[PDB]
This record gives structure tokens, C-alpha cells and sequence, in this order.
């Protein structure tokens, strides 16, 4: 029973970088890849990123791979996303998600507006 | 990328009845295929794993099948609580992209 | 230099023909015979290339040909604005690469 | 610059810059083993040269020969040969037809030999 | 596509001037480029020819003595510098795009891409 | 219009079989014939390369297979023969201090063997392993008599694995698979051109393959041909298992000169008390794979099916138990407190699981009969800690009605080992000399 907290900030309007640090209990990181998914109100789902626990490796969606970083430390279990030029569309809840191939655990994702 | 696509984008349906829906890839992907289950302001709940594997704690109602680029989700009976939209998730390549459709009403 | 008769000329409507001769060496021996019209004031344009070829943005009133030692650019549908030198150029070989004709003005 | 084989995959007209990262990389019990595999190196790499020898191409990575092209080998243009395939690609397309096209470069280059020799000897 | 010329003016005879050749709007190192010139009440003459490259350069005899033709394809930029200018070589200078292609590429002996020249006069 | 131009430095190979030479950086894994590898390996990426790799048809394996046996026989060729030894032993039970598992497992044995002088015989009391010796009531022989000449493993020579690296010669290249999630048997978008492997450890196993290399992403199933259930299954961990094995027993090890400059070494007394052999995994970790590798086996055999677990059904001890060298000594692991269980769609401390493990100095390896080892025993105790980075599973037949598959461990062949290091790599041929069209026309005269 893993649960995923996203622990989100708000966020300002015209021009800043999104800082979202995910807590992780109920299990641990060397197994399994973690990321987030992101929700723009009105619209469906979207990968941004994610990384291997164990390695510190990762992948990011191509449409905005210039401006996202994803890193972990787990000596918290903890992992974040750090998003640069914030502007408008960026508006959306982020949810942070374990992957095992499927993504079988969801938090509860935060809503940030830009 | 791989794109893909849900057939209808909504439903009309009694909650006594068997309800059907499809997943449709512009690239193979070997049975790769994820299916979610999402109600307004929660995160999707996992379904299926493959087309064919349910996830722990769903209900029978759901199964599904497919492979290549042709895909389906079957609900057998719908509870009030089974009004939700659907995603669908392919995972055989990056761009990890999903779907978008099936509101169920 | 290559020959090009001066002054070849028509009414609008009407089709000219402007012919281009040289040696056996210059377009005897090869398919690379180009044209070029120059309006006063500019530089020249591509019209032809090779021998029947045109390049994109040429209409295709205007079409070349060749036999022996000669050559020739017709132009069907003379139009207002088609009375632009017009001048002949081949290419001759590695000890000499380009030889040009003389121009022929165009009226109508 | 690129290591060994690493315009593999680029087209054939870029690939074709790098000629001498391959060629410097050719030719560089259980001893006999190893024995066994260097000498099948050194063989591999005379009977090479041995046609390019043969061929009148003896000292060159680029050779320009007298024999016609056959669209029978390949339909294709230059465009589409130089810029949009790789060797690895060209390869196959025309692999059907290797033994002919080597054929015919023997008898050219003899047929050359035979009329320099001649041409020396008019005085 | 565009050819911009720009450079020297009015010289005396024995002088030296020189001309550049800007160009945009294509792959400029994908070229070979040539000079054309026309005196004020001639036709058209051809001048020079230089490789894409830049290792390659043609003269017509009537300035072998006296011209050189470089480029520098990092610029952008074709140049042409005389040297010993007569009272003949007044003329419009054009700057043109073709007359050349290599081995790989389809054949060019045409010009095409024309710039709108620069007026040299010797007096 | 175009002419035929020859290039040579072209860059294209060909699928290639040739003979790969070792490099590496006392053992019986010698590297006294290996080339002294590079200080550093080049790796060159190849971008818009997309090639296939087979992992079933990789004669780089059976070239690993080939020298592997070939080292471990060199390694004996210098060694004390124990051929005095074939004779009628006069053995009775080790029941002194010896606890509830440890029931007939030793044998006190006593033996009139050869000594330096020819005229001259010496009575020899020592302590053998009930697995090595039969019976012919108190009358017994070793195993090995019927069969083969034992020789003695030499007590100066390691058998730890040492990394060894395969090169190519020159002429040939060996392309690499970097694609996460590659299960051989496809194309690979991803490759990269090497002149050596990375080093690969010959560690000698069945059922759990240990000391490996990992998955980076998820557990990776390979299989020849996934359908059909007379293949094995390879599984690659993407975290490993710790495994902890001892030999609790304290030894004392004792040596006669047996002839004229060579002796016999064997356990002479057990200090302390006597104890079984065993090894633990945490209920835990092993408990959390298990359901990673279910998961992914789903992909295979999908439709909500039921995934059992079962102990090896039959066979010689080598496959139906975990074998494996621990120090020098060798171990047999009963590992069916790891496979027994049944998996569904539907589920879900320092506790472990202890591995009962038996030992034996009688050693016949690679599957060969007519050869034999005597391993020595070794002074003290034992232990030993090693990673689990993958399974070997087979499937059983029935019929397509179906709708539970079960799997046990296999093992016993031990190029299916290898095939886990050297699926990533491919060997070709450099093919420089080609041909093009060109405008360009050789000069005649
Ligand atoms: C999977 O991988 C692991 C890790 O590599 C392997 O486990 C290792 O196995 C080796 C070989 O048995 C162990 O090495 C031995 O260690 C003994 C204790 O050494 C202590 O003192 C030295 C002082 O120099 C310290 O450096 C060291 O850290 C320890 O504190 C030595 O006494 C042994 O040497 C004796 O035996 C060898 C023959 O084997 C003779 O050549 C020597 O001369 C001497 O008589 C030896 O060095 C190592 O400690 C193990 N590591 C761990 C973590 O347990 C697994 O075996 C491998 N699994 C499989 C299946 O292969
Ligand atoms: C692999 O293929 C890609 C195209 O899919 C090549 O990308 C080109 O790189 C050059 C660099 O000078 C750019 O000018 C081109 O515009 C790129 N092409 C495209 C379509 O974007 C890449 O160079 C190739 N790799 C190798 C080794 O050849
Ligand atoms: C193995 O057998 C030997 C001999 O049978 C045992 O050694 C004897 O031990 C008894 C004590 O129980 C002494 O009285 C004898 O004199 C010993 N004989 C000799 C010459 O060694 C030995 O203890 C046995 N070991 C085990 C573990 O069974
Ligand atoms: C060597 O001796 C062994 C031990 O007696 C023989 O192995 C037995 O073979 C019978 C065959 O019916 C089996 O039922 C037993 O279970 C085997 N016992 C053991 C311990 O393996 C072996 O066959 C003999 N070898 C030769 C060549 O005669
Ligand atoms: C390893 O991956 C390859 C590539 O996806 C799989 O190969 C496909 O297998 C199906 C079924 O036989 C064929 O219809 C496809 O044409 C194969 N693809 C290619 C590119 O050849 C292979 O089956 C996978 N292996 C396992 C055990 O899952
Ligand atoms: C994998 O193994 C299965 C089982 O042997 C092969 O399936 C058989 O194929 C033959 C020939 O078409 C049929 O006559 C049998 O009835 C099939 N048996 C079953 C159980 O389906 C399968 O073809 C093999 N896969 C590949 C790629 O060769
Ligand atoms: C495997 O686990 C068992 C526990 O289940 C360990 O045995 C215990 O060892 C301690 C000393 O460290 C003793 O005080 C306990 O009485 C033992 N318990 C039992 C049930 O025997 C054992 O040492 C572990 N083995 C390895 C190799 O780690
Ligand atoms: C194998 O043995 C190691 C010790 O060599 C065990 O690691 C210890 O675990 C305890 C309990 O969590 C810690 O207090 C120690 O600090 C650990 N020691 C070291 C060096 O890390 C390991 O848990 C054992 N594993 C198994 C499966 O028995
Ligand atoms: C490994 O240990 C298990 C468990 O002790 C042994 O399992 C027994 O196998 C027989 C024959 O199939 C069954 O009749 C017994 O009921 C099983 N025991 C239990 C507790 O269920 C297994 O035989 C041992 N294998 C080896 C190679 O030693
Ligand atoms: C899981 O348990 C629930 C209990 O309410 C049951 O309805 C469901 O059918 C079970 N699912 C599977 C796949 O067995
Ligand atoms: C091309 O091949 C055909 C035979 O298929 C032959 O008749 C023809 O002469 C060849 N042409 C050239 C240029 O080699
Ligand atoms: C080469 O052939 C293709 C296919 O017919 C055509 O599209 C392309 O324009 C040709 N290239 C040239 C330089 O004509
Ligand atoms: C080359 O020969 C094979 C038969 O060995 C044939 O299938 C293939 O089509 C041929 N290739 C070409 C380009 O004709
Ligand atoms: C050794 O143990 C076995 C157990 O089956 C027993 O039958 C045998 O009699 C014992 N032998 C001695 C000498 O104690
Ligand atoms: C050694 O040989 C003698 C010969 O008389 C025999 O009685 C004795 O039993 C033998 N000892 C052993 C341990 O076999
Ligand atoms: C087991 O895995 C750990 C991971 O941190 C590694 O440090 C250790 O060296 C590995 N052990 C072996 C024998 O490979
Ligand atoms: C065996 O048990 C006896 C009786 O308890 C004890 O005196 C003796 O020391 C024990 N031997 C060993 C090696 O522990
Ligand atoms: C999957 O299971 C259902 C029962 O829930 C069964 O009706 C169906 O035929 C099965 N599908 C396959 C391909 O075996
Ligand atoms: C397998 O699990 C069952 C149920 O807990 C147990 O009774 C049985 O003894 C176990 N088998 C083994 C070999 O441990
Ligand atoms: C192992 O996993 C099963 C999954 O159904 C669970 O019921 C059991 O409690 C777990 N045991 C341990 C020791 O974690
Ligand atoms: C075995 O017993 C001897 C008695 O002299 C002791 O020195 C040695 O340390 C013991 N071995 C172990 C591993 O405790």
C-alpha cells in the first residue's frame, strides 16, 4: 500500500520555475520508475517525465525537454520536478506516479496555476 | 511518437447494460496497452495492465483485449459509481502518450 | 563568342524564334547550351538550362531545342512584357568553360 | 570527428568523408587460436587490395573507373544514392549484382594495360 | 535566395580593387559559385569559377595573370580580387550561383541564382 | 551518364562468425593466456543504426563455453591423481554432537593408503560426506569408482571468478544492444560499436543465476520461443537478492603424503557442534520479486490466468537443487521454500527463509562423465555472500484449457548462463570495399 504525496506550491503568473517535491511511503525506489503526469482543466492526460530509482536516470517528453528537470535523493524518499518559463499553458494539476509499467500508484494531484 | 486514439467520446448508457469502447495506435505496440478508470478531481484508478490483466482490487465487470494497433475495454454492468471517462496508455515507447475519450453518462 | 542574330523581334500574340550558333566543339559536342534574358537595369535570369529544360518560375511559353551546331529559344504567346535581351551560353569544355553569345533585343 | 563505423547510418555522401577511420582499423595451444585469427586478418586484407590491384585502384581510396553505369544494377539518381541512403542500405539494393559489376572492372583495366603498352611503344 | 554584392569603385589603370559576394537563403556551401562580367555596352562574359569546396578555381586566360577567386564558406562569403586592373575590365560584376557540381552531385553548368552585380571602373 | 566508382573504407558489415581472443586485467581462471586489456574501452554510438541481434544463435556463447571447460582442465593438469584411493573403505555414522538434520549426512571412514615408500601402508581415519560415498554393511566406496579417475583440486588454486573481457580481431567488430527492455530476438534502435565486452564473470550456477548484470527499468523475460514450454525462461532482476550461505561446521583438515611428493587432504575432525549447511533470503525482498517477475509474465500469458510455483520436479541433484561454489567448497541448496506459491490479479520484519543446503567433495562438472574432481576440504568456516540478478524457469506442458501455467526452476546447462551477459552483443565482419555511380570518369589516354 505505496502512497504518493506531490506537496505543491502556488505558483506565479508570468514568468517563474515550478517546484514540486513527491514524497514517497509504503515501499521504496530501486524497483521501479517514478514520474509525473500532468492535467491542464478541460483536458486529458500528458507524461512530462521520469527516472529509475535505482540508476538516477531519466527520460523526458520531448515538446518541453529544454525546460524540465526530474532528480531524486532517497535518503527521503523523495523525488521532484522542476519546470522553467512558466507561462499559461503550464496551468494544470500535477500528479506524481510509480511506474511498473503500468502506473499503479497515483497521488493526489495539485493544481498550479500560471 | 505514437499516437493514439478512443473511438467514441462519449456514451450514452443504462446502468443495466454492457458497454463497450476502443483504443486505436498509429504504431504497433505488443499488447503494451494500459487502461484507466477517471472520476472528476481524482487521479486515474488503474484498471488493466496489459489489454487482458487486471490490476489488484478491480472488479470483474472490467476486462479487455487486443493487440497490434486495434484495442478494447468491455464493462459488463455499470454501478452509478462506474460513470467515468476512460484513458487508455500505451508504453512500448517514450512519448509516453494516451488516449483521451469515452465519457460514460 | 557564340552567334546570336541582334534585333529578332514580333507582334504580341505572334511566336519568335532566336537562334544561337557555334562550333562543333561549343554545342556540337555538348547538351549544356542555357538561356538568360536580361531587362535594362538587371541582372540576367535563367530561362533554359541544358537544352530543353526550365527552371521553376519560367512559363512555359518559352522552350528550347537544338541540332548540329546550333540552337534556339522560342518563345509562343509573345506578351508585353517580353522584350528582354536575350543572350545564348554553352558550355565549351575544361580548357574553356563558358562562352556567351551575343545578345538579341527583343521587341514587340 | 567520429570513431570507427561512426558515420554508419549517415548517408552515402557523408559516410564517404571518413574513408581512412576504417581503413586504419582493418588490419588492427590457444596461441594457435590466436594465430588463426590474425593471419585470416592479413589474408582478408591482401585479397582486398589484390583487386583494387587488379582494378588499376592500387594506391587510392577513391577510384573512378570506365565502366558504364547499368540502370539494370539500380534505377536510381544521384540524389537519392548520396543524400538519402546509407552504405549499409546501398549495400543491399545492389548486392545482386556485386559479381558482375567486379567483372567487368577486371576486363576494362586489361584492356587499358594492353593499349598503354602500345601507345609506349609507338617511337 | 538572395546575392548581395558590395565592394570597390573607380581605380587607375595598374590599380588593384576588390569584390565580396554575401549570400543567404540556401546552403551557400552547397555551391560552386562564378563571376560574370559585362562592360557597359556588351554581353556577358565569364570570368571565374570556384568549387563549393573553395580548393578548386578556373580563369578565363584574359585575367590568369591577375585574378583571384576565394571563398569562405564559414561567412558566407565569395570574393574576387584583381589585381593590375586594365581600362578593359571595366565592366559590371555579377556574382553567380552553378557552372560547377562534384562528382556526386547532378550536373550544374548553368547559372542560376544571379546577384545584382557592382559597376568597376578603370580610368 | 554515371560511372562505376570504387570506394574502399566504406562503412557496412556483415553477420560474422570468427574466433574471439580473451583479455582481462593462483586461479583456475587463468590469465596467463589473456591479452592485458586496454587501459580504457572506446565505445562509438551509432546514431540512425538500427540492427537485429539474436541471443539463441550467438556463437559468441558457445565460444564462452568452449574455453571455460578448457581453463578448468587446464587448471588440473598439474594435480595429485587419487587413484590410491579406490578402495574398500570401513565407515560407520558421525554421532557425535550432531543435531536433528545432520542424520547419517557423515561418515567416519577408515582406509589402509599408499604412502612415500612402496613397501610401506598407513591406516587413514577421516570424514566423508554421505553424498560421496556408496555402499557395497559397513563396506563402502567412493562414488567415482565405477566411473572415473578423481583427481585433486590443487589447495593453492581460487575458484573465484576473474572478469573476463572478449575482443574481436582486427577486420571484425562487436556491435552492442543499449536498448532498455531488449529480449533478444529483435531489432535494436539503440547500438554502439566495442571492441571488448565488459568484463563477464563465469560464475557457475543452476536455477539463480548470481553476480550478474541488472535491469535498468523492469524485470526482462527471454525465452528461444515463449510458447513453447520445452524452452527455458531466463529472467533478469532489476534489483538484486541477497543471498546468504554458510558452512557452520569448524574444520580441521588434515594431509598424508600419499607417494613420492604428493599428498591427499581431508577433513580430519569437526571442532565444534554439527550443523547444516544452509542459506538465507528475506521473506521480504524475495516476496516483492516474485510478484515483479508475476507481473511481468502476465505479458505472456495474459487473460487474468493463474501463475504457480513449483519445486523442480526430478532429475540429478545438480538440476533439481541450487548449485553453486562458496568459497572454495560446494554447495547444493534445496530452494523450495522459494517456489511454492500461486499468484492472481487479486492481492496485497527481519524474517527470512533458510535454504537447507547439502555439500559434496565429489565434483563431475559440465555435464561430462569419465572425469572427476576432488575438491579438499576447507579449514574452518564458511561464508559467503552473493546477489541474485536472475532465474531460470521452465514451464509445464498440459493442455490449452488451461488456466494456470506453472513454473519451476531449470537449469543444468550451462551455456543458458552465459546467454545472460552476452545477449547485448553481436559479431560482424567489416566489409570496406564497395561500389556507387559517380559522375566521374577515369581519364583515358
Ligand atoms: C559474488 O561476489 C562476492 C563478492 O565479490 C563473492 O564473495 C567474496 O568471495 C571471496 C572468495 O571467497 C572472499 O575473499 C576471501 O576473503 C577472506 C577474508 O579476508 C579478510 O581479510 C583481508 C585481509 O587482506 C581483507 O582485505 C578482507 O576484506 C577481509 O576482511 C580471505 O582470507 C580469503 O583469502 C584466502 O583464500 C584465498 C583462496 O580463496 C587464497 O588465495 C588466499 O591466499 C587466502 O588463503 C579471500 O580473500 C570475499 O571476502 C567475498 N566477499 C564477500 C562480501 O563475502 C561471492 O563468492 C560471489 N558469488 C559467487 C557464486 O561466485
Ligand atoms: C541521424 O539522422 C538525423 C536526422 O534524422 C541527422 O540530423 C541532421 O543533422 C544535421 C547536423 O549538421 C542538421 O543540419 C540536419 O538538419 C539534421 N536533419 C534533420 C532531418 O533534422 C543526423 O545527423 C544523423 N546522424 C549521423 C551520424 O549521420
Ligand atoms: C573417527 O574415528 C576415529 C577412529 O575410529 C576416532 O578416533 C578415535 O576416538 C576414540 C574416542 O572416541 C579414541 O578412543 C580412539 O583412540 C581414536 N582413534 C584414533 C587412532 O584416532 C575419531 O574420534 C572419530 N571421529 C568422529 C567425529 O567420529
Ligand atoms: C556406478 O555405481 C552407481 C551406484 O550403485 C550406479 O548408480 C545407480 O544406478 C541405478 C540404476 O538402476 C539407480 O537405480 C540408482 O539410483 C543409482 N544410484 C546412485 C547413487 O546414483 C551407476 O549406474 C554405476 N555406473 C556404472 C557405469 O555401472
Ligand atoms: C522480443 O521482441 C521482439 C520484437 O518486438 C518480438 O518479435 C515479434 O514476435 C511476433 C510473434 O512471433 C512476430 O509476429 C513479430 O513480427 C516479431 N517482431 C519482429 C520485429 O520480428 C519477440 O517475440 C519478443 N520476445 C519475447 C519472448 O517476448
Ligand atoms: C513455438 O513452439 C510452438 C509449439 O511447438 C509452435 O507451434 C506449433 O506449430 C506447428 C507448425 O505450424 C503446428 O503444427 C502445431 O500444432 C503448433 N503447436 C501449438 C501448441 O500451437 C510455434 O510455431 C513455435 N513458434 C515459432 C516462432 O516457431
Ligand atoms: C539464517 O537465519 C537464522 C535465523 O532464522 C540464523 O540463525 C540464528 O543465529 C543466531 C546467532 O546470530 C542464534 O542466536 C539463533 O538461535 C539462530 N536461530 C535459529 C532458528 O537457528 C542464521 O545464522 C542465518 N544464516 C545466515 C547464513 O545468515
Ligand atoms: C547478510 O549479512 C549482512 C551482514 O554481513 C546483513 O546486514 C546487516 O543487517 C543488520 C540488520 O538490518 C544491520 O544492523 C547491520 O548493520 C547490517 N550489516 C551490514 C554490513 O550491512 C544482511 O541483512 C544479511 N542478509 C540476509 C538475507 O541474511
Ligand atoms: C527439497 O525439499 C522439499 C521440502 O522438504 C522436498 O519436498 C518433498 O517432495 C516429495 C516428493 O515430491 C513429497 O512427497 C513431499 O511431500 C515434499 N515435502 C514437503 C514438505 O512437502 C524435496 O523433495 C527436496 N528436494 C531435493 C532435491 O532435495
Ligand atoms: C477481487 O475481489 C472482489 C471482492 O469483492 C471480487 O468481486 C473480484 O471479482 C475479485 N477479482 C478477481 C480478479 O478475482
Ligand atoms: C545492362 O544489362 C543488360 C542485360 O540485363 C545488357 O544487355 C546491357 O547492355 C547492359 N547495359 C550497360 C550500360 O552495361
Ligand atoms: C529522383 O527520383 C525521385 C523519384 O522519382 C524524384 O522524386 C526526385 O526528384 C529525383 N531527383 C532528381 C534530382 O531529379
Ligand atoms: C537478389 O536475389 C534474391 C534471391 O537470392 C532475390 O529474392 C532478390 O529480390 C534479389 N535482389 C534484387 C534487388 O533483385
Ligand atoms: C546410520 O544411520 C542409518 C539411518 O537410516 C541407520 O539405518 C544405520 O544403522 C546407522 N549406522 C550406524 C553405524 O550407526
Ligand atoms: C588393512 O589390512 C589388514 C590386512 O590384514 C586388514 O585386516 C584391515 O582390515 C585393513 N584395514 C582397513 C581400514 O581396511
Ligand atoms: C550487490 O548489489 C549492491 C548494490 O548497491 C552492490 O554494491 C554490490 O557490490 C553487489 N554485490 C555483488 C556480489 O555484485
Ligand atoms: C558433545 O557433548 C558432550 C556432552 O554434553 C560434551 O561434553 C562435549 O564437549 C560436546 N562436544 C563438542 C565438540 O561440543
Ligand atoms: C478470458 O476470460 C473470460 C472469462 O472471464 C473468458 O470468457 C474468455 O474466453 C477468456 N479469453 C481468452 C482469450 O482466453
Ligand atoms: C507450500 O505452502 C503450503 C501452505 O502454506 C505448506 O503447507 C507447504 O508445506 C509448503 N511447501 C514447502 C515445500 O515448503
Ligand atoms: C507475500 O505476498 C502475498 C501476496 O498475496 C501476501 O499475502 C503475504 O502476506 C506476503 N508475505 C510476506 C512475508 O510478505
Ligand atoms: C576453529 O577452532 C580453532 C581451535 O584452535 C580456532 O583457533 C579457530 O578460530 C576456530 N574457527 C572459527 C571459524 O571459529
Amino acid at each position: 500500500q505505496v502512497q504518493l504525496q506531490e506537496s505543491g506550491p502556488g505558483l506565479v503568473k508570468p514568468s517563474e520555475t515550478l517546484s514540486l517535491t513527491c514524497a514517497v511511503s509504503g515501499g521504496s525506489f530501486s524497483g521501479y520508475s517514478w514520474g509525473w503526469i500532468r492535467q491542464p482543466p478541460g483536458k486529458g492526460l500528458e507524461w512530462i517525465g521520469s527516472i529509475i530509482g535505482r540508476t538516477g536516470s531519466t527520460a523526458y517528453n520531448p515538446s518541453l525537454t529544454s525546460r524540465v528537470t526530474i532528480s531524486r535523493d532517497t535518503s527521503n524518499n523523495q523525488f521532484s520536478l522542476k519546470l522553467t518559463s512558466l507561462t499559461a499553458a503550464d496551468t494544470a494539476v500535477y500528479y506524481c506516479a510509480r511506474q511498473q509499467s503500468n502506473f499503479d500508484f497515483w497521488g493526489q494531484g495539485v493544481l498550479v496555476t500560471v | 511518437d505514437i499516437q493514439m486514439t478512443q473511438s467514441p467520446s462519449s456514451l450514452s448508457a443504462s446502468v443495466g447494460d454492457t458497454v463497450t469502447t476502443t483504443c486505436r495506435a498509429s504504431q504497433d505496440i505488443s499488447n503494451d496497452l494500459a487502461w484507466y478508470q477517471q472520476k472528476p478531481g481524482k487521479a486515474p484508478k488503474p484498471l488493466l495492465y496489459y489489454a487482458s490483466n487486471l490490476e489488484s482490487g478491480v472488479p470483474s465487470m472490467f476486462s479487455g483485449s487486443g493487440s497490434g494497433t486495434d484495442f478494447t475495454l468491455t464493462i459488463s454492468s455499470l454501478q452509478p459509481e462506474d460513470f467515468a471517462s476512460y484513458f487508455c496508455q500505451q508504453y512500448n515507447s517514450y512519448p509516453r502518450t494516451f488516449g483521451q475519450g469515452t465519457k460514460v453518462e | 563568342a557564340l552567334t546570336q542574330p541582334p534585333s529578332v523581334s514580333g507582334s504580341p500574340g505572334q511566336s519568335v524564334t532566336i537562334s544561337c550558333t557555334g562550333t562543333s566543339s561549343d554545342i556540337g559536342s555538348y547538351n549544356y547550351v542555357s538561356w538568360y534574358q536580361q531587362h535594362p537595369g538587371k541582372a540576367p535570369k535563367l530561362m533554359i538550362y541544358d537544352v530543353t529544360q526550365r527552371p521553376s518560375g519560367v512559363s512555359d511559353r518559352f522552350s528550347g531545342s537544338k541540332s548540329g551546331n546550333t540552337a534556339s529559344l522560342t518563345i509562343s504567346g509573345l506578351q508585353a512584357d517580353d522584350e528582354a535581351d536575350y543572350y545564348c551560353s554553352a558550355y565549351a569544355g575544361r580548357q574553356t568553360f563558358y562562352i556567351f553569345g551575343g545578345g538579341t533585343r527583343l521587341t514587340v | 570527428s567520429l570513431g570507427f563505423l561512426g558515420a554508419a547510418g549517415s548517408t552515402m555522401g557523408a559516410a564517404s568523408m571518413t574513408l581512412t577511420v576504417q581503413a586504419r582499423n582493418l588490419l588492427s595451444h590457444w596461441g594457435i587460436k590466436q594465430l588463426q585469427a590474425r593471419v585470416l586478418a592479413v589474408e582478408h586484407y591482401l585479397r582486398d587490395q589484390q583487386l583494387l590491384g587488379i582494378w588499376g585502384c592500387s594506391g587510392k581510396l577513391i577510384c573512378c573507373t570506365n565502366v558504364p553505369w547499368n540502370s539494370s544494377w539500380s534505377n536510381r539518381n544521384l540524389s537519392e544514392i548520396w543524400d538519402n541512403m546509407t552504405w549499409l542500405q546501398w549495400d543491399k539494393e545492389i548486392s545482386n549484382y556485386t559479381q558482375i559489376i567486379y567483372g567487368l572492372l577486371e576486363e576494362s583495366q586489361n584492356q587499358q594495360e594492353k593499349n598503354e603498352q602500345d601507345l609506349l611503344a609507338l617511337d | 535566395v538572395q546575392l548581395v554584392e558590395t565592394g570597390g569603385g573607380l581605380v587607375q589603370p595598374g590599380g588593384s580593387l576588390k569584390l565580396s559576394c554575401r549570400a543567404s537563403g540556401y546552403t551557400f556551401s552547397s555551391f560552386a559559385m562564378s563571376w560574370v562580367r559585362q562592360a557597359p555596352g556588351k554581353g556577358l562574359e565569364w570570368v571565374s569559377l570556384i568549387n563549393d569546396r573553395g580548393g578548386l578555381t578556373f580563369y578565363v586566360d584574359s585575367v590568369k595573370g591577375r585574378f583571384t577567386i576565394s571563398r569562405d564558406n564559414s561567412k558566407n562569403t565569395l570574393s574576387l580580387q584583381m589585381h593590375s586592373l586594365r581600362d578593359g575590365d571595366t565592366a559590371v560584376y555579377y556574382c553567380a550561383t552553378g557552372g560547377m557540381s562534384s562528382a556526386l552531385q547532378s550536373s550544374k553548368y548553368y547559372f542560376d541564382f544571379w546577384g545584382q552585380g557592382a559597376l568597376v571602373t578603370v580610368s | 551518364n554515371l560511372w562505376v566508382t570504387v570506394y574502399y573504407g566504406v562503412p557496412v558489415w556483415k553477420d560474422a562468425e570468427t574466433t574471439l581472443f580473451c583479455a582481462s586485467d593462483h586461479n583456475v581462471w587463468a590469465t596467463h593466456a589473456c591479452v592485458p586489456t586496454d587501459p580504457n574501452p572506446q565505445e562509438i554510438h551509432l546514431e540512425n543504426v538500427t540492427e537485429e541481434f539474436n541471443m539463441w544463435k550467438n556463437n559468441m556463447v558457445e565460444q564462452m563455453h568452449e574455453d571455460i571447460i578448457s581453463l578448468w582442465d587446464q587448471s588440473l593438469k598439474p594435480c595429485v591423481k587419487l587413484t590410491p584411493l579406490c578402495v574398500t573403505l570401513q565407515c560407520t555414522n558421525v554421532t557425535n554432537n550432531i543435531t536433528d538434520d545432520m542424520r547419517g549426512e557423515l561418515k567416519n571412514c577408515s582406509f589402509n593408503m599408499t604412502t612415500e615408500l612402496r613397501d610401506k601402508k598407513q591406516k587413514v581415519y577421516s570424514l566423508f560426506y554421505r553424498l560421496d560415498v556408496v555402499q557395497i554393511n559397513k563396506e563402502y566406496r567412493l562414488i567415482n569408482c565405477n566411473t572415473s579417475a578423481i583427481t585433486q583440486a590443487c589447495p593453492k588454486v581460487s575458484f573465484e571468478p576473474i572478469p573476463i573481457h572478449y575482443c574481436a580481431p582486427a577486420g571484425f567488430a562487436i556491435l552492442k544492444c543499449k536498448d532498455k527492455k531488449f529480449n533478444g530476438t529483435g531489432p535494436c534502435p539503440s547500438v554502439s560499436t566495442v571492441q571488448c565486452t565488459h568484463g563477464i564473470k563465469p560464475v557457475v550456477s543452476t536455477q539463480l543465476l548470481l553476480n550478474g548484470s541488472l535491469a535498468e527499468e523492469e524485470v526482462i523475460i527471454r525465452s528461444e520461443n515463449i510458447t513453447n514450454n520445452a524452452k527455458n525462461i531466463l529472467v533478469q532482476l532489476n534489483t538484486p537478492v541477497q543471498i546468504n550461505c554458510t558452512r557452520p561446521n569448524n574444520n580441521t583438515v588434515k594431509s598424508i603424503r600419499i607417494g613420492p611428493g604428493q599428498a591427499f587432504y581431508y577433513t580430519g575432525d569437526i571442532i565444534g557442534d554439527i550443523r547444516q549447511a544452509h542459506c538465507n533470503v528475506s521473506k521480504a525482498t524475495w516476496n516483492e520479486t516474485l510478484g515483479k517477475v508475476v507481473k511481468q509474465l502476465r505479458k505472456h500469458f495474459g487473460n487474468n490466468t493463474i501463475i504457480r510455483f513449483a519445486q523442480s520436479s526430478g532429475g540429478d541433484l545438480e538440476v533439481t537443487t541450487h548449485s553453486f561454489n562458496c568459497g572454495g567448497e560446494f554447495f547444493y541448496c534445496n530452494t523450495s521454500g522459494l517456489f511454492n506459491s500461486t499468484w492472481i490479479s487479486n492481492t496485497s520484519s527481519n524474517d527470512s527463509i533458510t535454504l537447507p543446503c547439502r555439500i559434496k567433495q565429489i565434483i563431475n562438472m559440465w555435464q561430462r562423465i569419465g572425469q572427476a574432481m576432488y575438491a579438499p576440504p576447507i579449514q574452518g568456516v564458511i561464508r559467503c555472500v552473493s546477489n541474485i540478478t536472475g532465474l531460470i524457469l521452465t514451464r509445464d506442458g498440459g493442455s490449452t484449457n488451461s488456466t494456470t501455467e506453472t513454473f519451476r526452476p531449470g537449469g543444468g546447462d550451462m551455456r543458458d548462463n552465459w546467454r545472460s551477459e552476452l545477449y547485448k552483443y553481436k559479431v560482424v565482419k567489416i566489409e570496406p570495399l564497395g561500389v556507387a555511380p559517380t559522375r566521374c570518369k577515369r581519364r583515358v589516354v
